[PDB]
């Protein structure tokens, strides 16, 4: 499936719904990051300086804030090409002395992708359109 | 035209990605998603919009087209549980497309086609009965009296 | 005026007092129940959609081609080049018929009071007054409206 | 006692909430370059603290994923003011993210909040400036602990 | 202008838009919050009523005293010799403190919004237009609102 | 119209809930049996349609498999007329299984049609015939697309 | 434990519960698809012709429906020895090109059961009973 | 982390909470063990006497209901150390001729601390503190 | 003092965690830890306690004293939303506070950092905003007039 | 009297009617307006908290520091060590002021009327009479608690 203009708006709204505007936030993200330590434990050595031990303390909480803080800004940019390449490589930098693979993207890919469908429904969650504008928005972050 | 429960899901469908706080850019990707796809059902149909420099869909006075167009879509679509208003309304749209030379039934049964194809992209849970119920009287009311 | 915070203040003040459904045809009603009564006058000028009857099928259509325009010339306020065209292409629909601007000083003070007492006390009037100018001048190029 | 109250809290998550666009960046990107736009005409060398994102091309692509970026650890601290716990850590992190740089110190956060105090109210409906400032000093205060006056 | 007949609407919108009790000071409160909003640096003019903190017991007295001259003066609205009088009364207040007149007309624009937004859709934004010159004319003595 | 409306959706729900078993064959067998001598005995050349499930000897096991297949079918469709999008499809499936088999056409769908509409009533209390059809007529028009009139 | 009388007539009314009228069944059914492809994702490639990469299309979902129709033949059959017999068969038939090993068949049966329990709460879910009788009706699509 | 004395009193309350009165205890039980034995399958076979092949039959449930009794026993003497080491000595001789390894006691350890958080919510679960005084707990039943 | 929808979320939370059905041993546990804690900040203020035999702090003595004081604690969040009665109370622990010879107001802000401290690892979802703002006008009413 | 049995009844049933927030505050006053009328010359000890207003900021704050008092010599019921260190501390403070031993019988009473007209019919009147002996004797050392 390809991220085109129809895509980025359905994801664009179901991601602002699952997202919301602050309450469901903090459940929001926990959900996500206990899907990924459970699917690839070995990636909690990256976050040392986080607390990945503990996705309950408020160190890791304002780590999975930023996370989702990234996520709704790409989202946001989606019909944005320019300004969107822009932000994604700011994230590359963000990552770059990190060694994250592509696979573990992916796994962070997935609990995103569960954590929104989890937060909307099945009933209305679009695996496609998600599946191929988060390819664009981890792509980017990872140069290419 | 259509049944008002039909009508509630066909309107509650058509604000879930058009409505007044919407930004007009998603207004003419929207637009232009509809009518590009227009253009490759019915080729033919693409001089017709040469008023409106369809040569150049990024331009201010086709995007200011589909945004027209899709705000009449949208006025039709709002006022389905007002059945005498509807005609009125669907009266004065199939005029402004019967005095367009060159317009043929067959180009907004394409449009149908277009409709049914697209939304469900867009829409949670797209009905595709609820909106044939209620779409479709609206194409024969505008396309009334059209070759 | 009508700088780029006031065009997004009257889109959210907008959406919100126009609504969905048919309570967009009551605000529709309530804006051209004051344009008559503000200016008894303006009301034979539409003898071609029925004004004679506002609850007619007849003006309830014009009422929802009008409050339909106001939605997409507001939607469009943050891009000049389809809001100019589609301002050209409202002109060129009101030129042939002859209008006083004054009437379009009317609608305004119609639709503000409309807006207004549906939004309620946070209106931003200042703000309306800014970017309708900018709605009327593209629709009547009347110089009035700079 | 101009503490940020927990009524405050939700007086500026409702004045963000009904002004912030949680799917396009146009209401984001005019409300941050606007912010931005004042505080460079209040404040003329802050433009050069900004040189790295094209601070004096207020247009460009690279500015306007900086702005974005601000108004995103904005709205990230303005939806943690329900949670004090995370909050303090978040805005320990973007204290270190503006420290080591010349030249931002708490007089220019003394600044934006005047830029904030200038567009909010041309943006937002309901603006209540008092409870807006209690809270975004609040949240200032947390970014401004290790840098100069 | 503000003939007879627009000023039996004003009063009438008026009092309902006003209210009884505690409505009063929550008419009040949204008056002055959208006349800081409408203009900021207009808030530096009332720091003889602590408008640093606009839910202190002195501005919360001063907002009382100002929506209790808008309801004696539009109470006044019929006769001409009280009106004038109290005008001139409020007139020679303001005056000794250098007022910029354009003050007075943002505070018009938070009047109507605010009178508007209480009483509904209903609101004769013209009748208040004209007749709230009326009142700004016998304050400032500026022809701005004639 | 003759539309099949969302209100005919529900009512065609509750006159078929209101009679279907959700434990036991006994009603459903009884209806799809009586549907089929219905059919039958005003259609006679259809019989031969069913050799491979003994069509003519309506009590045998292998016809009984075969009405509690066609009910169970038309279930999933009932039920899917509150999600047209997966019931299209569902459709298209059924179509299928009713294409290359010359006899079945548009005209036993008919008849098929009138079959119920003498059997419902005489089992399903509060029947309503006219949205009864509506909707019986939309589903079968999705099983008889790609078939002869 | 065995499929006797009275295991039948429990497994059938939990599955009426569960089966429900309708409204429910594209989640119940989802529920129990979602589970299989995660315990065996092996599995996906069988149902290429049914979207089995993307669960949430209408194309899966009728397929999900068809399966869900054939349990509930099977179920209410479970009192009638001769004629689930010959569903049963009819069932053997559509399989049996299709390479489905023992293996799978019970992946299947574990997620029909946690579907189950998920619809009708664990507080009543008689798993000897659903056990047993499932077997039966898998045993005989698998030929025997 | 360590299990003080205030890590030792929040685990009370958040036991009392989860535990509960009796109303629920039925189904946090199950919780438990049907995480237990999702993750070690294995560990069944040491409760055939209990039936934990059906950890729905009442003899199983009987079981859970024990465990989750002698848990509150400790749980309610984190704060009486010489009467706690008694008990838990009580709880080693109960599992002594049974060869119970590290690797399950920390297998129940998880599924306590998820059903715990799954009770009172991920917004208050304290990890740290259930962590270090499940610890506490468990090697005191394993003599040390 | 503080709002009272701070109040509020104070008093919710320190109920939590201490009431009339909480058994001392647990009171003196969170106090002989909240003591402990400010005599490692401010080893100088031990000696302040000698009258309540602060050198066996398991003794009947000192387990008292730091119930009453917690007890002064409670009576004072409990009062939040009477800040007339508040005053008074305060005033009152003031004066039984400069009354003591060697007590410095440093003393009292070492005792925030430590309530600050402790109570997180007591309270779920502990608000140290709200605490600090209903707490630290206490602090400040009670330390009043120290050096 | 007043064995562990009753001691943990006790804290239970106080625990009940003392209840949380301002409803402390009502059992208080419901306390004090009973010991007042049970023996109206009682008031007159209190005007150091300004006992002639009930009130009065100064005696709600007596109010808590006695209720407050009672709650934290009942939740120590169970330790005597720490229990009879605080009565000595409470008896150090009343000594001083010379009570008459009859008014701590009076406040018994109040208080027994006070919890179980609070508590319901569930009331341990014998319970609560052995153990508030308990600490009338810690605070006053006087035999007639015997
Ligand atoms: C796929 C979308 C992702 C987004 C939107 C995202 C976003 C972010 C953001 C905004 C930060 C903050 C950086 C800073 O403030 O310095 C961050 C940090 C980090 N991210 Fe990601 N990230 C993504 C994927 C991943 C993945 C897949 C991994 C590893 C498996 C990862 C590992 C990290 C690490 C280790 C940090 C450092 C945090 C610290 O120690 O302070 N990221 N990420
Ligand atoms: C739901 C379907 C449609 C709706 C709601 C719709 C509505 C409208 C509206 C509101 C306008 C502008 C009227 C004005 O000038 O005020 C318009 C213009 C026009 N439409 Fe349609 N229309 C639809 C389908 C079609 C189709 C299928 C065709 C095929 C050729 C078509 C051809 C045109 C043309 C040629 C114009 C004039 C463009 C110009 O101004 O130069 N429309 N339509
Ligand atoms: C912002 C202000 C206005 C907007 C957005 C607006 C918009 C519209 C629209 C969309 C139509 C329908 C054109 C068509 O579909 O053929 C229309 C028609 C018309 N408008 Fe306006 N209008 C405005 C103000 C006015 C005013 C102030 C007057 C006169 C005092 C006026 C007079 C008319 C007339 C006479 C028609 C044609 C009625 C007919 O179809 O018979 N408009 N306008
Ligand atoms: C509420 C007020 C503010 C917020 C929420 C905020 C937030 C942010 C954020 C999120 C970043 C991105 C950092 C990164 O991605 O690594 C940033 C960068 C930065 N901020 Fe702020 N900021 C605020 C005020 C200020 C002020 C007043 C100044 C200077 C007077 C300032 C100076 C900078 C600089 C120099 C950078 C780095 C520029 C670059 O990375 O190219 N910030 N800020
Ligand atoms: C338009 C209708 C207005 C009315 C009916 C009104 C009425 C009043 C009244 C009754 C007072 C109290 C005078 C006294 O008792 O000493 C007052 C004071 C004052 N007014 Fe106005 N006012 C109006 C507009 C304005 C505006 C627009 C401004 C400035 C932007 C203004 C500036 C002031 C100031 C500075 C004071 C002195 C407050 C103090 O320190 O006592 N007034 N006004
Ligand atoms: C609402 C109406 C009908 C429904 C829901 C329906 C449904 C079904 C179903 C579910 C099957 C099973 C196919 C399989 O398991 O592979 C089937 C088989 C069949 N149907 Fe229908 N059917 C309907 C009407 C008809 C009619 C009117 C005819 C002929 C006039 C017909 C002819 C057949 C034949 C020949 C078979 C195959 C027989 C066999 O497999 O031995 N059906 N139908
Ligand atoms: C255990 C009870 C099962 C039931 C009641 C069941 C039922 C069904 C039904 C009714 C169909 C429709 C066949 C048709 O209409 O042509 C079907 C198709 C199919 N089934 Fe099953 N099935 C079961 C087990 C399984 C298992 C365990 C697998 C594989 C792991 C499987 C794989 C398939 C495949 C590949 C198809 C083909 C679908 C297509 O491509 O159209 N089935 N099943
Ligand atoms: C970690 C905290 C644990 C607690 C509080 C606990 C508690 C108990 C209790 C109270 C009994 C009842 C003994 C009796 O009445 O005779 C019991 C039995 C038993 N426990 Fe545990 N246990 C724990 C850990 C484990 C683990 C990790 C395993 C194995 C992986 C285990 C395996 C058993 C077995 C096999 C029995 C025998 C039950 C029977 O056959 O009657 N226990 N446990
Ligand atoms: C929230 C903080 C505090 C509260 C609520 C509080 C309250 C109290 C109370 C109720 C008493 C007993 C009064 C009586 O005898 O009836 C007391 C005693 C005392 N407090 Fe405080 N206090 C606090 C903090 C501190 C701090 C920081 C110090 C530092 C030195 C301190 C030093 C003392 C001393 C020396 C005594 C007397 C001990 C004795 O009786 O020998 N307190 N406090
Ligand atoms: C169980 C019974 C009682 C308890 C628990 C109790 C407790 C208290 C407490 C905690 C104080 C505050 C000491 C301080 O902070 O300085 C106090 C003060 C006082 N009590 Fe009692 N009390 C009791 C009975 C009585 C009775 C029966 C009387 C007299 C008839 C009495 C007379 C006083 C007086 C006069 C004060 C001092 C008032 C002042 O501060 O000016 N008490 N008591
Ligand atoms: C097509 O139009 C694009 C949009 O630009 C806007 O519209 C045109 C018509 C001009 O008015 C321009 O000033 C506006 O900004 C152009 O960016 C693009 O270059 C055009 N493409 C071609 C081939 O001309
Ligand atoms: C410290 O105090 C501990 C508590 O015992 C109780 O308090 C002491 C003061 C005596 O009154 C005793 O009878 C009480 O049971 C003692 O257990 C401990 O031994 C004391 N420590 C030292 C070093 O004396
Ligand atoms: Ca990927
Ligand atoms: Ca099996
Ligand atoms: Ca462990």
């Amino acid at each position: 499936s390809e991220c085109g203009p129809l895509q980025r708006l359905k994801v664009k709204r179901q991601w602002a719904e699952a997202y919301g505007s602050g309450n469901g936030r903090e459940e929001f993200g926990h959900f996500i990051w206990a899907n990924v330590f459970k699917v690839a434990p070995s990636a909690r050595d990256m976050f040392k300086r986080v607390r990945g031990d503990n996705i309950y303390t408020p160190a890791f909480r304002a780590h999975a804030t930023r996370v989702l803080g990234g996520l709704d800004m790409c989202v946001a940019l989606l019909d944005d090409e320019s300004v969107l390449n822009t932000q994604l490589a700011h994230l590359a930098s963000q990552h770059s002395s990190r060694g994250v693979s592509a696979e573990q993207y992916n796994v962070v890919e997935h609990a995103v992708m569960m954590g929104v469908e989890h937060e909307i429904g099945q009933n209305v969650f679009d695996k496609d359109a998600w599946q191929a504008c988060l390819d664009v928005i981890t792509s980017g972050i990872q140069g290419n | 035209f259509c049944s008002e429960a039909d009508a509630t899901i066909v309107i509650k469908q058509w604000n879930q990605i058009y409505n007044a706080g919407i930004g007009a850019k998603s207004r003419w990707t929207m637009g232009n998603e509809i009518f590009s796809s227009l253009f490759k059902l019915k080729p033919e149909s693409e001089v017709l919009f040469n008023n409106v420099n369809v040569a150049n869909m990024s331009s201010g006075a086709f995007h200011a087209h589909t945004v027209r167009v899709l705000s009449g879509l949208d006025m039709g679509i709002n006022y389905l549980n007002d059945a005498g208003t509807l005609t009125s309304l669907t009266a004065h749209l199939a005029a402004q497309h019967v005095a367009r030379t060159g317009l043929k039934a067959v180009y907004f049964d394409a449009m149908g086609k277009v409709l049914m194809t697209v939304l469900p992209s867009l829409i949670d849970n797209f009905n595709p009965d609820a909106w044939r119920n209620c779409l479709l009287p609206l194409k024969n009311a505008i396309a009334k009296g059209l070759p | 005026d009508c700088n780029i915070l006031q065009r997004l203040k009257v889109k959210m003040q907008w959406a919100k007092a126009y609504g969905f459904g048919t309570e967009r045809a009551k605000f529709g009603n309530s804006l051209w129940t004051s344009i008559f009564n503000y200016a008894p006058d303006a009301r034979d000028l539409f003898k071609s959609v029925k004004s004679e009857d506002m609850r007619s099928p007849q003006f309830k259509a014009h009422i929802a081609r009008v409050i339909g325009g106001l939605d997409r010339v507001i939607s469009m306020f943050d891009n000049e080049d389809a809001l100019n065209a589609d301002l050209e292409h409202l002109k060129s629909q009101h030129d042939p018929r002859g209008l006083d601007a004054l009437n379009f000083v009317v609608f305004g003070k119609a639709l503000f009071a409309t807006v207004g007492g549906q939004f309620g006390v946070c209106f931003d009037l200042p703000a309306w007054e800014s970017c309708y100018k900018v709605i009327a001048m593209g629709i009547t190029g009347n110089d009035m409206f700079s | 006692s101009n503490s940020c109250t927990t009524e405050d809290r939700r007086e500026m998550q409702l004045m963000w909430a009904n002004v912030w666009s949680a799917q396009f960046t146009g209401r984001r990107l005019a409300i941050a370059q606007a912010v931005f736009k004042d505080l460079f005409a209040h404040v003329p060398d802050a433009v050069g603290l900004f040189d790295r994102v094209h601070g004096t091309e207020i247009d460009s692509s690279e500015f306007k994923a900086h702005c974005i970026r601000v108004v995103n650890g904005l709205d990230s601290a303005i939806g943690l003011l329900s949670d004090p716990s995370t909050l303090n850590e978040q805005l320990s992190h973007l204290a270190t993210q503006h420290q080591e740089r010349a030249g931002v110190t708490k007089g220019g956060f003394s600044a934006i909040a005047q830029s904030f105090l200038r567009v909010m109210p041309q943006v937002a409906s309901c603006f209540n400036p008092d409870a807006w400032s209690r809270c975004f000093n609040r949240i200032t205060n947390g970014m401004t602990e290790g840098l100069a006056e």
